[PDB]
């Protein structure tokens, strides 16, 4: 306001009408645009460049908040390119003399800041078939190649304070290596090579909250580095060079140190392909090893997640090729890959903080996103069709769980290998039947976070025999979770959706089973038994398979008894036997012998060791017997009513036993034996 | 002659104080205002109740206390109350910010500021001594301050005084009384901090002071100020040699020599026979085997353990009122020929017995009844181990979870303390079951 | 260490401020306030907040003496216009 | 620490302060003028926690009236008890916020943050150690939220080590009709986590559903929603006005109800119900306080206890009662309702009593829960954010005030690993 | 926005002030509405200023209405503050009636108000803003009097008396009002026959009560800042020649007041404010000679 007042009453300030228009109200309210696109307007003239520079350089890159700081690097690197020749003589020279200063925030900015300008130097020599120590003289090589070894004499990087300091100098070198210098056969490569082999050795030593970003950091810095300087040949390597480094890698991706694996795994899947030629099976075979499970590495989730991101990351540097299994991708090595990608994905970890497994769970997720996406641009013929209906299927599995963030994960990673036709996709189990019930113009306006908005539309893949044991599975293990709205929004679901085939007899002959052979498949694991019993006694209880309750003794229930029985046998958590006795208060409905073998076993759990499960399950036998009817007969309903209501089913075993014993022998059923 | 320098430091430490200072001068005829009528020597100072008080020349009997506080609470009381004229204004310390449940806020934070004064005051007071014994703490676990301030003092008297002893009475935590979710890992704190820094520390079970109060006493709901009178009672009576002229345990080395034989196995288990309520006192008299046989019954001990499981490694036994040697000695050989007590291979398996013919006291309006014969049993017995358990049960459950240790994290503390504390529990723990074979 | 140079210098900046009898007193005085404020706000990255709380108590408790020390040492005149200066 | 500075932004945020005062006011006998007049010892003997003492013996309160606009300002201090605040402590502009975040969070609001920060310090000064804060605001509102989040944000870049604690009330599309609502509610989510420690939801749906459902009330009106407010925060700062040994101050119950750093919202509880003009002579026994101040309908909030685990669980009982029967229905509720309780932080329910009951009631209830359930209650604010956000709607209010989809972004991914975190630490060991 | 687009709504609950003032059931929901609605143009008040006229004569046709209750008057004195402190006072009392025929029937309005309820207070202040209207009629309050001796023995108190003792009771009370009164002392004792009879009367009790005030007590602070208000008031809406001779006397009680060491923040700046007030009143006003040469009025 004041700048636009003083043009307008007095016209006398340079460029007055320019940088009164491009720098009004509006303009100026986004602080980005004002220190990297306005600011490079209002220096093109030669009455803003060099005051602008010098209070960038000496004021807002010494700043105290690095978000300051980085934002007066990026505007001194915007407008590095407007002024070489004072970039390269009157300020690189002016930060050489701050970057060894005492203050840690000033050695920060004049790093950065010195970064920046070699790097804009550099930029700006590429567009004249010009090298960049054209611009930067010899003093400005000497200077920049003491950066990191100066740093290294003061024990500098040590501490929170040292952290920051490594920070600038991992920038400084990926700068340095991307700019293209002349540092090839010198030791500062080597001294380079040590602190980025520190930084990843020393992770844990890193604070939780800065961490990712220290190992992005360094991994970054060793892809340019290792990509301008290890290259004796275009194409090749040091043979030395590349023999030390592989073997170092491969030999910490066994370590005992989790962060250490995870910054090797990432180290390792930024190497060149230059330098991977000769030797890609030997990493293949260690990120392998470095997301599987041993007996030891059981917590290890975060080892997996970093692994599987250099697998898929070492795929797409090499590419496919034909008859190389050593140098890209062939038909030699395609099924180890995608059998390593799909043995992370049966990997559910409930440690202290709960399902660590779904961070390994997600990142295989993408792996497979990239590479099946990979051939198909390229060799779709490599893509099996058994391969990919397993991916497939996994995929949809994991598009039902209880969690909204991984949920919402799952079914944005299966929408882009649907719709993929950039080619698409050879082997897509019902690639039709996915594409009618998945629109791609009505599929980026849901929200497959929210459980309304996705629930209902995941739940009709299970028209689609193939995907339909995945599907109900996920909905079995969300289902029985926790939450009000996502129990609510799955059960919605499933009641719309079972309407149209609980008349048809096949179709409840189908469904029936499969849900059968999930509770045989998920017997005693912990993590669908529970879940999947909840499911079931809600299904019974809403009245969906009616037409089989006519039948006596029907195979279902027959085989559903016995699964109860393996299951709820031996426990101790009270859920399991609360939604083992709803069960099999639901199944009594089935008549036959299957009705008198789940009255026995009401009347044995009914005397369970804790006065709590006797008490909800003489509520559950009194309730299922006032319900439903023809149960009992020859007119003893009466007696049974009373000598439950009457009898105290919390008093001790040997007073109840009695009453246990002629309440069964009062509905025709053996007396069970003590020992 | 020699004489002690007792400290109370936090709530619960500075609560019993004033009450066993309240014992104590209730039993030497000790006036409120400090005037003692039986004392003939004015000025001199070389009698057995002189080891925890003080004469100046006026006949005033000061007491050996340094009550120090982080919070002006405790204190006011004490100082507005009726021993204020028995307590000088420099041995009543008092701070402002209080530690609220938290070892590295008293001990990184808010104790390293009021550390130099408290430490002022213990050589101001040690410069009026000839000779000194040790030092006789009291704090507690549960509340922060004195898991803090209370390690700090210790671990500074290790390094000034390098060649006295430090008794301690720490109390350790119940869930009918507490008042936090993270007394057990400051007691874990505090415990692994102390293991190297003293000689002899007596445990002091709140639930079995609440159990001997609703039971025992009959009461419905059983206060701070009624467990202050009933644990002041055994206090006072585990310090009965430190103050009169008897014949057991008058150091604090002899307490270490008779009761801690393993430097790390330094917890006995204490207990005190009998506890009548005032209405059934003038209803029948137990003998000396009748407060013998109950001291092993585990509703009179003070830690819920069971001892019959485990063996000792010594024993001793300290009587007050009309006891017989040759009563205690038959009660002595009946219980050793009935019960089946065990003792280590290696160590000595004999009672220490060490009467005391005064008769017991306690203070008017109590819960307890004068009874004309009391016994006081301090066993080290291994089942007391078991006390640490469950404590253990507690430290795994919320630490594998990551609960509560962003409090420690930003107050300075490291995160690998709780590590070595815990390596320190189990190697103690090894220790206790090496010792049972 | 850090707390224990932080108290030295402020005993120190109280003793010389006990006996600021000179604007060079008081102007060096104002020289080690400015070291000490520069010193802090450069150790917030690694120390606790009730530590940088008795800091900055400190730090104003010192300005404030600072301050009162000027006022009383060096009397600002009251406001007169300037005509007949001579 | 025994000072405990009030502050008050937003019309909300003002009415819902000058109601807990008033309140606290008539529970301790402070009359209107500002004289003693109770009948009870306990109120005099933690009195200094929250008024100053004065000349003549007086009570002076220790609140700031904060605003952007008059209307609220004038309307406190015209109330039957307005002249108790301070003339100075009112700071207020007169153009507002819109309902705009960013007006009210880097113009408006960061101009007369400067003169707010004045009279903070002012009250500071006052006071021989400051124990921590207490802001009552709102999420929903523009003024309430974006200025009241920039004071915290200040307060705790100023003052190093002092406890932060709101009372953030969550807007509802029932009771308000205005679009901008879910931006100007999450946006502030992404300041508490990083700013606040404790912070208490207090739903408006909830509070509808109860007065139109419970209540009975056919147009249930902001009278009615003030009514519920106050009392909730009358019961949960019972244990810091009157004496107590469990949650005396508010380390103490930060300590305490705070097992994680982010993880820091209380569900507030309240019973029995009540409504303005309306006696109930019949005193409710203590198993049934117990069994209804647990139960979902008298909870301040939409979530469910029982569909989640609870973590942290504080109960109040005010009236004259016995404490070994409160002991023995607390021990008998933890136990039955065993499987709603993790069993990975032990001693995790807390039971206190007090002699001093609200007024108009013989025997009350309180319930400050730390249950991973209210996770629920951002799971809706999520919906409608990303619905609005996703096409691009009244967007232009913001990026034209200095903020950008970053900040949206931003905001929407901390929320989101707090659902995350929540849902997680909710399955521990599963 | 840019227009009023919410007319009909607005005009329906104006019209349904008359049904909805008995019980507070359908009371509250109004107020409620009519504030959420006016709400929105807080920030553009000036696109209100087609509307604020009409507004006005439905909401004084009932309060002017003797048939209507005091709970019905009330309620349109609610509305009308709040369109107030919406719009502006400054721009809304202007459009206010200024007749000589409204001297008499407000200022009795004004006498039936009981300080004691707080229920009500906005009748109170709106009511005083609407009375400093009435001041700015050119006639003296003499003649509109007439003859006071028409009763036997109890003379009538003219208006003149009225008004002062009401800006004298209301200068002193904690609520809103205080302020309103600041306006009338701006509106009356700058008049020219007021002036005359209620100037140096109002100027010795203003002073006395400067004298006898502490800033220490909730009162005396109070009335210290209604008198300060009053002062400034008198000295800005004052001549220049007729508060000249009082403000060495002023100037002298306000430095006696030690207000430049309470803690006190709004008496500090009411005293600075008065302390410019008094001081301009000792020079001339000039008139800035380099205008019309260096910049138009706008951009
Ligand atoms: N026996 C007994 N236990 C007590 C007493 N006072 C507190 N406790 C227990 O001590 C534990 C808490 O310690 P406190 O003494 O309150 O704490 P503190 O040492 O003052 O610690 P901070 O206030 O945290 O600085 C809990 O387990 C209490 O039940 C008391 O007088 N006697
Ligand atoms: N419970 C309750 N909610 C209220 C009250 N007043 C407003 N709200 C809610 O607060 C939100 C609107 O915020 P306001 O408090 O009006 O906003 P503000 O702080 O005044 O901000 P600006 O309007 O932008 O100046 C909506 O969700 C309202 O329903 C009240 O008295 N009680
Ligand atoms: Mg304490
Ligand atoms: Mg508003």
């Amino acid at each position: 306001a004041a700048f636009q007042e003083n043009v307008g009453r007095q016209g006398t300030f340079p460029h007055g009408i320019d940088i009164l228009t491009t720098a009004d109200y509006f303009a100026v309210g986004n602080r980005s645009n004002c220190f990297l696109v306005i600011s490079v307007f209002i220096a093109g003239f030669p009455e803003y460049t060099q005051p602008m520079i010098d209070h960038l350089v000496t004021m807002k890159i010494s700043h105290w908040d690095g978000v300051i700081r980085e934002l007066a690097a990026r505007a001194l690197h915007n407008l590095a390119q407007q002024a070489p020749e004072f970039s390269a003589t009157q300020v690189f020279p002016r930060l050489l003399s701050m970057t060894l200063s005492p203050d840690l925030h000033m050695r920060h900015g004049s790093i950065l800041a010195c970064a920046e300008v070699a790097y804009a130097l550099y930029k700006l020599a590429a567009q004249e078939n010009r090298p960049v120590t054209d611009h930067l003289d010899e003093q400005a090589v000497q200077g920049l190649k003491q950066i990191h070894q100066q740093l290294y004499d003061r024990q500098l990087y040590r501490g929170l304070g040292g952290q920051l300091m490594r920070q600038a100098v991992c920038v400084l070198i990926e700068k340095l290596s991307l700019s293209k210098m002349p540092f090839r056969g010198d030791t500062v490569i080597d001294g380079w090579q040590w602190l980025i082999n520190d930084t990843l050795r020393h992770l844990h030593l890193i604070s939780s909250h800065s961490r990712q970003q220290m190992k992005d950091a360094a991994v970054s810095a060793l892809a340019a580095l290792c990509s301008e300087y290890y290259m004796k040949e275009p194409g090749e390597a040091d043979p030395a060079i590349q023999e030390e480094l592989i073997t170092q890698y491969l030999a910490e991706l066994r370590n005992p140190e989790e962060m250490t694996r995870c910054g090797f795994s990432l180290a390792l899947g930024a190497l060149p392909g230059f330098l991977l030629k000769g030797r890609l099976q030997q990493v293949l075979t260690g990120l392998r090893a470095v997301t599987h499970t041993s007996p030891e590495d059981v917590s290890f989730a975060e080892s997996r997640r970093d692994g599987l991101k250099a697998i898929a990351r070492i795929c797409q540097t090499v590419g496919v090729k034909a008859g190389a299994p050593d140098e890209a991708v062939c038909g030699e090595n395609v099924s180890q890959i995608y059998c390593a990608l799909l043995g992370c994905m049966d990997d559910y970890t409930t440690d202290s903080r709960g399902d660590v497994g779904t961070w390994v769970r997600k990142a295989a997720m993408t792996s497979l996103m990239d590479l099946t996406l990979l051939l198909a641009r390229s060799q779709p013929e490599l893509i099996e069709a058994h391969t990919c209906e397993r991916i497939m299927c996994c995929v949809a599995q994991q598009a039902s769980e209880k969690i909204d963030r991984f949920r919402a994960h799952a079914a944005s990673v299966f929408l882009t290998l649907l719709h993929f036709d950039s080619p698409p996709i050879p082997h897509v189990p019902h690639r039709g039947e996915l594409e009618k019930l998945f629109p791609r113009s009505d599929v980026a306006s849901v929200n497959w976070s929210a459980p309304s908005q996705a629930f209902p539309r995941i739940t009709q893949l299970l028209g689609l025999p193939t995907y339909r044991y995945h599907v109900l599975l996920g909905l079995v293990v969300s289902l029985g979770g926790l939450t009000e709205s996502t129990i609510r929004h799955s059960t919605q679901s499933l009641f719309e959706y079972m309407k149209g085939i609980q008349s048809d007899p096949q179709a409840l002959g189908s469904f029936s089973g499969t849900l059968l052979q999930i509770f045989e498949d998920n017997l005693l694991n912990e993590r669908v038994s529970v879940p999947l019993l909840k499911t079931l006694d809600h299904v019974l209880t809403h009245g969906c398979f009616d037409i089989f309750t006519t039948e006596e003794d029907h195979p279902f229930a027959v085989k559903l008894l016995a699964l109860c029985k393996k299951e709820i046998k031996n426990s101790k958590d009270i859920q399991k036997l609360l939604s083992g006795i709803a069960v099999f208060c639901e199944m009594v409905q089935f008549p036959g012998d299957v009705r008198r073998q789940a009255l026995l076993q009401l009347c044995l759990l009914l005397c369970h060791r804790f006065p709590l499960i006797r008490k909800t399950t003489a509520s559950q036998v009194y309730e299922t017997l006032l319900t439903y009817s023809d149960v009992v007969g020859a007119d003893v309903l009466d007696e049974v009513v009373t000598v439950l209501s009457d009898t105290a089913w919390d008093a001790e075993l040997a007073v109840v036993r009695e009453q246990r014993n002629r309440l069964c022998d009062l509905l025709g059923v053996p007396r069970p034996q003590l020992v | 002659m020699r004489e002690c320098i007792s400290i109370h430091v936090g709530q619960a430490g500075v609560q019993i104080g004033n009450a066993c200072w309240e014992l104590y001068c209730l039993e030497h005829g000790i006036q409120p205002d400090g005037q003692m009528p039986s004392d003939k020597t004015i000025g001199g100072g070389d009698d057995s109740f002189n080891t925890f008080f003080s004469e100046t020349g006026a006949g005033k009997h000061v007491p050996r206390a340094v009550f120090v506080d982080l919070e002006p609470t405790v204190i006011d009381e004490v100082r507005t109350g009726t021993y204020r004229q028995l307590f000088h204004p420099e041995q009543l310390i008092t701070g402002k910010e209080d530690a609220a449940n938290n070892y590295a806020r008293g001990h990184y934070t808010i104790g390293k500021e009021i550390i130099d004064l408290v430490l002022d005051r213990i050589r101001k007071l040690a410069d009026q001594c000839t000779g000194l014994q040790g030092f006789l703490v009291f704090h507690s676990f549960g509340g922060g301050t004195g898991s803090g301030f209370t390690s700090l003092l210790m671990e500074r008297l290790s390094v000034d005084y390098g060649k006295k002893s430090k008794l301690e009475f720490s109390i350790y935590p119940a869930p009918q009384v507490s008042t936090a979710v993270v007394e057990p890992y400051n007691s874990i704190l505090t415990t692994h901090t102390t293991l190297e820094h003293s000689d002899c520390a007596f445990m002091v079970d709140n639930e079995a002071i609440y159990d001997i109060c609703r039971r025992n006493l009959d009461i419905e709901r059983p206060t701070y100020t009624n467990l202050n009178r009933l644990i002041s009672q055994i206090v006072s009576s585990i310090t009965a040699s430190l103050r009169f002229d008897g014949a057991l345990n008058v150091d604090l080395t002899e307490f270490q020599t008779n009761l801690v034989p393993y430097p790390r196995i330094h917890f006995p288990l204490a207990t005190y026979a009998p506890v009548i309520s005032a209405e059934k006192a003038y209803h029948e008299q137990l003998s000396v085997a009748e407060i013998t046989n109950a001291c092993f019954e585990p509703a009179n001990q003070m830690v819920k353990c069971d001892p019959r499981h485990g063996k000792y490694m010594a024993c001793c036994l300290l009587y007050r009122g009309d006891v017989v040697p040759k009563d205690v000695n038959a009660a002595i050989a009946t219980i050793k020929t009935k019960r089946s007590i065990q003792f280590v291979d290696w160590c000595p398996t004999g009672f220490k017995v060490g009467i005391n013919y005064q008769p017991p006291t306690v203070v008017p309006g109590g819960d307890l009844a004068k009874v004309q014969r009391a016994v006081c049993m301090l066993s080290n017995t291994t089942a007391i181990a078991e006390a640490w358990a469950r404590l253990d049960h507690k430290f795994d459950l919320m630490y594998a979870k990551r609960a509560f240790v962003h409090w420690y994290v930003g107050e300075g503390m490291e995160e690998g303390e709780f590590s070595e504390a815990r390596e320190d529990m189990a190697a103690l723990e090894k220790d206790y079951e090496e010792v049972g074979v | 260490f850090f707390v224990a140079t932080f108290v030295r210098e402020r005993a120190a900046v109280e003793e010389l401020l006990e006996r600021a009898e000179s604007v060079e007193r008081l102007e060096e005085a104002a020289s080690r306030l400015q070291g000490l404020q520069k010193l802090i706000n450069d150790s917030v990255f690694f120390l606790a907040a009730y530590d940088l709380r008795q800091g900055q108590e400190a730090l104003a408790r010192l300005q404030a003496a600072l301050a009162e020390r000027r006022r009383g040492l060096q009397p600002k005149k009251r406001f007169a216009f300037k005509t007949r200066g001579k | 620490m025994r000072e405990i500075v009030h502050i008050q932004a937003g019309q909300c945020g003002n009415q819902i302060g000058a109601k807990f005062w008033e309140v606290i006011s008539d529970e301790h006998g402070i009359d209107p003028t500002g004289t003693y007049h109770g009948d009870s010892d306990l109120q005099l003997d933690r009195i200094s926690v929250y008024y100053n003492e004065a000349t003549g013996g007086k009570y002076v309160p220790r609140a700031i009236l904060v605003d952007l606009e008059p209307g609220t300002m004038d309307s406190v201090r015209s109330g039957p008890f307005g002249q108790i605040f301070r003339p100075d402590n009112f700071v207020f502009g007169q153009s507002g916020a819109g309902n705009n975040w960013a007006k009210g969070h880097y113009t408006e609001g960061a101009e007369l943050v400067d003169s707010v920060l004045d009279v903070v310090r002012k009250e500071a000064e006052s006071c021989d150690c400051l124990q921590g804060f207490q802001l009552t605001h709102s999420l929903g509102g523009g003024t309430g939220s974006g200025m009241g989040t920039l004071l915290i944000s200040k307060i705790r870049e100023e003052y190093p080590d002092r406890i932060m604690n709101t009372f953030s009330v969550v807007p509802s599309p029932k009771v308000s009709d205005t679009v901008v609502e879910p931006y100007n509610a999450t946006l502030s989510v992404h300041q508490l986590v990083e700013n606040t420690d404790e912070t208490y939801c207090i739903d408006n749906e909830a509070l509808y559903d109860i007065c139109f459902r419970t209540l009975k009330l056919t147009t249930p009106t902001y009278g009615d929603l003030n009514h519920l407010v106050s009392a909730t925060m009358s019961g949960v700062t019972t244990c810091l006005r009157f004496p107590g040994q469990l949650n005396a101050d508010l380390r103490k119950l930060a300590v305490n109800m705070v097992p994680f750093p982010r993880l820091h919202f209380f569900m507030p509880g309240f019973a029995p119900l009540t409504s303005r003009g309306s006696q109930q002579y019949r005193a409710l026994t203590v198993p049934e306080l117990t069994q209804q101040v647990f139960d979902a309908k008298n909870m301040m909030a939409a979530c469910d206890p029982r569909h989640g685990r609870y973590l942290t669980v504080a109960a109040v009982f005010r009236g004259r009662m016995s404490m070994k029967e409160v002991d023995e229905q607390m021990l008998n509720v933890q136990n039955k309702n065993s499987s709603y309780f993790v069993e990975w932080i032990p001693n995790n329910v807390k039971t206190a009593v007090c002699d001093i009951p609200p007024r108009g009631l013989k025997m009350a209830v309180t319930f400050i829960g730390n249950s991973t359930a209210i996770q629920e209650l951002f799971k809706r604010i999520s919906e409608q954010f990303t619905a609005m956000f996703r096409r691009k709607a009244f967007l232009h209010w913001y990026t034209g005030e200095g903020m950008d989809e970053m900040e949206f972004t931003e905001a929407e991914s901390n929320m989101n690993d707090l659902v995350s975190e929540y849902q997680q630490y909710q399955d521990a060991t599963a | 926005l840019e227009a009023f687009g919410e007319s009909a709504e607005t005009r329906a609950l104006l019209g349904r002030l008359r049904e909805v003032h008995g019980g507070g059931a359908e009371r509250e929901v109004a107020l409620e509405r009519f504030r959420v609605i006016m709400d929105k143009y807080q920030e553009q008040p000036h696109l209100l200023d087609p509307h604020l006229e009409w507004m006005m004569n439905l909401l004084l046709d009932i309060v002017q209405d003797q048939t209507s209750p005091a709970s019905l008057v009330h309620l349109a004195f609610k509305f009308l503050y709040i369109i107030t402190k919406v719009r502006g006072y400054k721009t809304f009392l202007r459009l206010f009636p200024h007749e000589v025929a409204d001297v008499e029937p407000v200022l009795d309005l004004v006498t039936i108000q009981n300080p004691k309820d707080h229920e009500a207070w906005e009748t109170r202040y709106m009511l005083l803003l609407w009375l400093s209207v009435t001041c700015l009629i050119p006639f003296d309050f003499s003649r509109l009097d007439g003859n006071l001796l028409t009763q036997p023995g109890q003379a009538r108190m003219s208006i003149m008396d009225r008004i002062l003792q009401i800006a004298e009771s209301y200068l002193i009370v904690s609520d809103k009002a205080r302020d309103a009164a600041a306006v009338l002392v701006s509106r009356f004792i700058t008049r020219p026959d007021v002036k005359q009879s209620k100037m140096a009367e109002f100027l010795d009790w203003s002073l006395c009560n400067l004298a006898r005030s502490s800033f220490q007590t909730m009162q005396g602070v109070i009335t210290m800042d209604g008198t300060l208000q009053a002062l400034a008031q008198i000295f800005k809406h004052g001549k220049r020649e007729d508060c000249l001779p009082y403000a060495a006397t002023v100037l002298r009680c306000l430095d006696g007041c030690r207000l430049p060491e309470s803690n006190q923040t709004l008496l500090r700046k009411l005293g600075v404010k008065l302390v410019q007030r008094l001081g301009l009143t000792f020079l001339k006003p000039k008139v800035a000679a380099w205008r019309y040469q260096r910049g138009c009025r706008s951009l």
